[PDB]
Parts: structure tokens; C-alpha cells; sequence
RNA sequence: UGGAGGUGAUUUAAAUGC
RNA sequence: GAGCCCGGGCUCCGUGAGGGGGGAGAAGUCGUAACAAGGUAACCGUAGGGGAACCUACGGCUCGAUCACCUCCU
RNA sequence: GCCCGCCGCCUGGGGAGUACGGCCGCAAGGCUGAAACUUAAAGGAAUUGGCGGGGGAGCACUACAAGGGGUGGAGCGUGCGGUUU
RNA sequence: UCUGGCACGGCUUUUCCGGAGUGUAAAAAGCUCCGGGAAUAAGGGCUGGGCAAGGCCGGUGGCAGCCGCCGCGGUAAUACCGGCG
């Protein structure tokens, strides 16, 4: 059986735009805005994300337009997965 | 590095110097 | 001879030498032309109440990240853009927009926000004339407007 | 036993890592 | 004999498109500069040149290099 | 070193030996010389270790030479990578 | 629960009420004398190292926060929040 995480709350699903340095990423997200996501430091050790990866987000509790926290990378099969059952649609990956 | 140092003190200095000499 | 001239008449040019080089020590330089009193707002002063522009949070140094709770307040004779630290967990709920917030100082007036906080000089004190730590706790007043 | 010069010098061994 | 006014000059306060740099963020790129002789020793003042780190010339210095070769000194 | 006399210079780092101003210089430049801001270090000597495309001494047979045999060519046995299921 | 605490038994009785003069050169200040008369206003900070002067449980999980500095929070936190000490 396979388990993927969905986005809680007001978390949003987002494909990975620009990275800036330091753990700083350029996110186009799901409501059609692009937010400068940090990555918390407990995942940075963690993996690997790379321009063109899916992520969950939560964005910021101020200027909740522009910033966030990327909180949780998606594999590739996931993805495909979310794809599958409609989380997301093959257009907003591509952009 | 002084070497460096002293260029690019010196190349600001002109480059700027020549703009306000302009 | 160990730097000085030593004889009855010369003082003088001791007189002066100190003098010369007190201007060494910023911090003295700084207050005997008044610089402190100058640059960083207040006019020097305690405090400053304010109305808060907005509100902003900002992330946190090097080895760290966390939204701290910072305002935009400005200071209304000084008249003087002013981004700052608000002190509390939940608070920046209780900070309405277009409330007087009155602002201090924290940590020594050197310029020194606290290791965390990158910019932040000051610190707040207070909701419509009553203060964060005031509304930290339930009972003691809560806010108006 | 420990110190200062003068001149051969050796290209057969390759950028980076949070 | 004041305030007042007028024409010009000079200076200072509130504030402005644009523009300079700093201490940073450290996940993109280029290179390997220095730190080991860093793989062409390194620095140094001066001059030119190169996208950059930097290279080269001339003079200096060892805070200079590793044996080797030669020379001195308790 | 220990004393006595005078003189220059320093007063954490980086900003910056820069801005502005003045002085000097044909020019190139020099002399003089901040502040805003930012940092819990900058630094020095020695100790240990690891390291260096460093030097000496000594061994080795998972070393190399010397030497004998062979793997890599085929068929098959086997375990694996992959693919298939 | 022997630092201390509680029951219970007894004592005294700051504030508080009432009276005398005072003082006023009118009050108030109500003090001061006397009668009545109750165990009856205590809190704030900190407790990782510095400073130690002071440690466990529960929550939380490099978050939210703490922070004067050095740091502390990345799933057993003495450092955060709450409680208990």
C-alpha cells in the first residue's frame, strides 16, 4: 500500500522555480503565486531538492502572499501518484 | 591581496574620479 | 625616557597629549560631540510612542530561523521610519494597525540588536497605553480598538 | 654539536565537497 | 532710532528620481588565487594588461622555498 | 636589562587608508583623514596531531622487479548487475 | 511535609471604631492620651554556563520561544511553555 502526504491546512503545493542560495527557493505555488520559501534547517540535511521538484509549503503567518517554509519534498513515483488521483494537474508542474 | 587591493582601490579612485571630472 | 616630558614647566604638552588621544575611545568621541544623541532617532530619549505603519516579520541570523514579531511603527515628532521587535509569543494578535505603540531601546545602544535579531535596535512596550507583557497574561487588562 | 649565505634546481603527481 | 520691506549673494533645516559602499544570507556560475615549494615560492612599492580570482616587468625583502652543490660559525 | 632626557606614533575588527574638505604634484599620484552600518572576534607565539606534488633510514611478498603459472579469448559451473516475471 | 508544616490549646493585638484634649489662632493634618477591638495588605525576579545562589515532572520538538554574553530548542530539554520544587 502507498501513503503520500497532502498539503494541511492553508498548505499549498508548489513546484520549485529558482534557487537563490542559502536555502532560499523561488516557489511558483498552487494559488498561482510565487513565494520565497526558506527550508528549515531539520530537512536540509535531510535531502536533496533541486529547480523543477513538487513540495509542500506553509506559507508565513505575515505576508503569507511572498513568503513561506518549503516543509516536505516530493519523490518522483508521489508525484505521479498526485497526478493520478487529480491532487495535481500535469499543466501547473510544467508551468 | 594588497596587490588586488590597491587596483581596485585605484580603479575605483579613477573610475569614479573620472566621473566627477565628468 | 618613557613617554613623557617630565619637568616643572612642560605640563603643558601633557595637558594636550591626553587630550589628543582621549579621541581614541569612540564611545567618548561620540558622546562629546553628541553623535549617540544624533543618528539612532529618539533625540535621545527613554521612549517613543508611535503608530504602527504595519506589520512586518522577518527572518531570523545564521545558525537560526524564526519569525520574530517586528512592527513598523513611526515615530510621530521624529517622524522617523522605525522597524522593531515585539517581545511575547502570541502578541503581534494584540498589536491592531493604527494603534499607539510606544517603543524603547534592548541590549545596549550601540546599534546591537540582540544575536538573533539582525536589525533590530528597539523593542515595544505597549498597546493603546498598555503594555505586550500586560496582555501576555489574561486577567490583567485586554485591548481596545 | 647547533646557525648564515652564493645557485642548480624537480615536472613523472589534475578543479571541487554542504 | 526697532520692526517692517525690496533686489542680489552666501548658508542651514524638512523632503527627492537616481546613485555608492558596508556587515550579511549562504543551494546557483565561473576559476584555483593564497594557506603544504598550493603544484609557476610568497609578500612588497611602482607600471601596464586581463572577465574574475590574477598575470607580467623592474627593483626590494624573507615573515623563502626542498634536498643537492659550494662557502663560513661555537 | 636597569635608570635618567626628549621626540613620533597606538588605543578591537571590518567599513577604510576610502568619502568630503584643504594642501602639494605636469600627470600619474602624494600628504592629511571620518562617519553611518556591522561583528565576538581580528591577532601573536608555541603544542599536539593530520596533511604536503618534501628529504634520510628500514622492511614487505595483498608490494614491484626478477621468475613460474594463469585470469581477460571458448564451453560449462557458480554469485552478482540488469532485465523479465 | 521534622529547613519547616498542620491540627489544637493559650497569649498579645499593627489596622479599625469611639471618646478626651489638641490644634485651628476655621478646619484638615487626627497626631497624642484613654475605652472598644481582629492573627488581621506580600510580592517580583531568577534557577545552562557567566554569573552558580538555586532541579525535577509534564508538554513541546532548531517550532513556537528564550537571549545582557557565551548559547539553548533539530523527539529522554534541568536553559522554551505550564506545573511542582
Amino acid at each position: 500500500v502507498i501513503r503520500v502526504p497532502l498539503p494541511e491546512g492553508n498548505q499549498l503545493f508548489g513546484v520549485v522555480e529558482q534557487a537563490l542560495g542559502a536555502g532560499w527557493m523561488d516557489v511558483r505555488c498552487e494559488d498561482g503565486k510565487i513565494r520565497r520559501c526558506r527550508i528549515p534547517g531539520k530537512l536540509r540535511r535531510r535531502v536533496w531538492i533541486r529547480v523543477g521538484d513538487l513540495v509542500i509549503v506553509q506559507p508565513w503567518p505575515v505576508q503569507s502572499d511572498k513568503r513561506g517554509d518549503i516543509v516536505y519534498r516530493y519523490t518522483q513515483t508521489q508525484v505521479d501518484w498526485l497526478l493520478r488521483k487529480g491532487k495535481i494537474t500535469q499543466e501547473f508542474l510544467t508551468g | 591581496m594588497r596587490w588586488k587591493w590597491i587596483k581596485k582601490r585605484i580603479r575605483r579612485l579613477k573610475r569614479q574620479r573620472k566621473k566627477e571630472r565628468g | 625616557g618613557k613617554k613623557a616630558p617630565n619637568g616643572e614647566f612642560a605640563g603643558r604638552k601633557l595637558k594636550l597629549k591626553r587630550k589628543k588621544f582621549r579621541w581614541s575611545d569612540i564611545r567618548y568621541k561620540r558622546r562629546v560631540l553628541r553623535l549617540k544623541e544624533k543618528s539612532d532617532p529618539l533625540e535621545g530619549a527613554p521612549q517613543a510612542r508611535g503608530i504602527v505603519l504595519e506589520k512586518i516579520a522577518v527572518e531570523a541570523k545564521q545558525p537560526n530561523s524564526g519569525m520574530r514579531k517586528a512592527v513598523r511603527v513611526q515615530l510621530i515628532k521624529n517622524g522617523k521610519v522605525v522597524t522593531a521587535f515585539c517581545p511575547g509569543d502570541g502578541a503581534i494578535k494584540f498589536i491592531d494597525e493604527h494603534d499607539e505603540v510606544i517603543i524603547e531601546g534592548i541590549g545596549g545602544p550601540k546599534g546591537g540588536s540582540m544575536g538573533d535579531i539582525p536589525g533590530i535596535r528597539y523593542k515595544v512596550v505597549k498597546v493603546n497605553r498598555v503594555s505586550l507583557k500586560e496582555l501576555v497574561k489574561g486577567r490583567k487588562e485586554k485591548p481596545r480598538r
